[PDB]
């Protein structure tokens, strides 16, 4: 059992379980949820308080990184905020040297290699955190989820962290060509609502944000009276 | 070397105004007369230039990518001033590598019920004033505009905007690289707006024009 101590080693079964083990902080971590309307998207998160004495706006998890596109962190925030940053970046080099504000698809595949390459040198260890990407530009509408891996996939609708189990099969209960932007911040509050547990976790607040045509493909936090 | 004439501003009581022409040229040859010289910075903040037209561009596209990503990741909306001070750091390094902004910059804008006006120069030269100039607007509209200002109070806007075509008619009259056509840029109520293109009235038909009195031999 000395193959788990870096992630530069193979396992026999052809595992890296370095790996692995940073994908377990995200999986014991807050519950995520997003959908992707025809309009637009829409991102929700559950903060855990750890004091009654925080202000508004602390430990914030969902961060704008251009005009038209910003991200959501699971699992540990500190980690999380260096991705912010790379993405942010990777979207000014876009526009400054291109012309173009980044593309949806081409975002997260950037966000993907720079995780991945955090699981192959012996001197650094994976991230503990997956990235919800949501973003609106010459490509329409978009979602995508980063892991620790660096694994890059397109969702319509998605959820991680300790309720995704129960919130996925109340996403799968959805009509995703039909439904708009305003519906969908009352069915993703409410499936949030759900799956908090009461006895571990007494404190907590949900953040809620959107990119879509009301907001002029604006991506913002949604005003705090819809909710 | 495409290049822009001259610049000129006044602030008046509520406000200020920047004045160009839409020309850019290339030495003695007038090549685009359909080129917007003024550029909006932020929320509050209007600028333009006398000079090398690569070099304004390059300088304004990276402070305006500055101005938008600070308010995007959080850190607030700069004002005119700061904006200023941002810039003449630039200008003076550049000098400081041998490497200069060959420009001359006018700088407006309106925060906080208070008016903001400042010129740069190509050395890192910097100055606030009620009237700021570049180009031939130094030695052409400043006389000028320095007497409008004398009147105690201050001006109208209809005051100062009357002073501001007088100042745009010399420049026509006087200025071999110029063409008859001006926007004019206000800075009141915490935002700018720029104006559609104009163009002034002008005087040719005096008796001492004629030709019999202009010729050398009679």
């Amino acid at each position: 059992t000395e193959h788990d101590q870096s992630t530069d080693i193979f396992s026999a079964d052809g595992r890296v379980f370095q790996v692995e083990y940073a994908c377990k902080a995200v999986d014991n971590g807050s519950t995520a949820v997003a959908a992707c309307c025809t309009d637009g998207v829409v991102v929700a998160v559950e903060k855990i308080l750890t004091s009654r004495m925080l202000e508004e706006g602390s430990n914030d998890r969902i961060h704008a990184v251009d005009r038209q596109a910003g991200v959501c962190i699971c699992g540990m925030l500190p980690d999380g905020r260096a991705v912010v940053s790379r993405a942010r970046a990777e979207a000014e080099n876009s526009r400054d040297v291109f012309a173009t504000p980044i593309p949806g698809s081409v975002l997260a595949s950037r966000i993907g290699e720079f995780m991945h390459v955090y699981t192959t040198h012996y001197a650094y260890r994976p991230f503990g955190c997956s990235v919800i990407i949501a973003s609106y530009a010459d490509d329409g509408p978009q979602l995508f989820v980063s892991d620790p891996s660096g694994t890059v996939a397109g969702y319509y609708g998605i959820a991680l962290g300790k309720g995704k189990t129960v919130a996925k099969t109340e996403l799968e209960k959805l009509n995703f060509k039909s439904i708009t932007c305003d519906e969908a911040v009352v069915k993703l509050t409410k499936i949030l609502h759900d799956v908090h547990d009461k006895s571990k976790d007494k404190l907590y607040e949900l953040e809620v944000a959107w990119v879509c045509n009301k907001s002029n493909c604006v991506f913002q936090h949604v005003p705090n009276d819809m909710i | 070397m495409a290049s822009g004439g001259s610049v000129i501003g006044v602030k008046y009581n509520g406000g200020v105004l920047l004045a160009c022409d839409t020309l850019l040229s290339y030495g003695s040859l007038a090549k685009w007369p359909n080129i917007p010289r003024m550029k909006l910075v932020g929320a509050y903040t209007v600028m333009c230039a006398t000079g090398d037209y690569a070099d304004f561009q390059e300088m304004t596209t990276m402070i305006e990518n500055h101005v938008n990503r600070q308010q995007m990741y959080g850190g607030g909306a700069l004002t005119p001033n700061e904006v200023f001070c941002y810039l003449q750091r630039h200008v003076y390094h550049k000098r400081s590598q041998f490497e200069p902004c060959l420009c001359r910059f006018v700088v407006a804008g309106c925060h906080g019920g208070e008016p903001f006006l400042g010129g740069v120069d190509d050395v890192g030269t910097r100055w606030t004033d009620d009237c700021v100039a570049a180009g031939y607007g130094a030695y052409v509209a400043l006389p000028l505009l320095r007497q409008a200002l004398e009147k105690p109070g201050g001006l109208t806007r209809e005051e100062a905007i009357r002073v501001i075509k007088d100042c745009l008619r010399v420049l026509f009259y006087r200025e071999c690289r110029a063409i008859n056509k001006f926007q004019i840029a206000d800075a009141t109520s915490d935002m700018v707006s720029i104006g559609e293109p104009f163009e002034v009235e002008t005087n040719w038909e005096y008796d001492g024009f004629c030709f019999e009195k202009t010729a050398i031999i009679r």
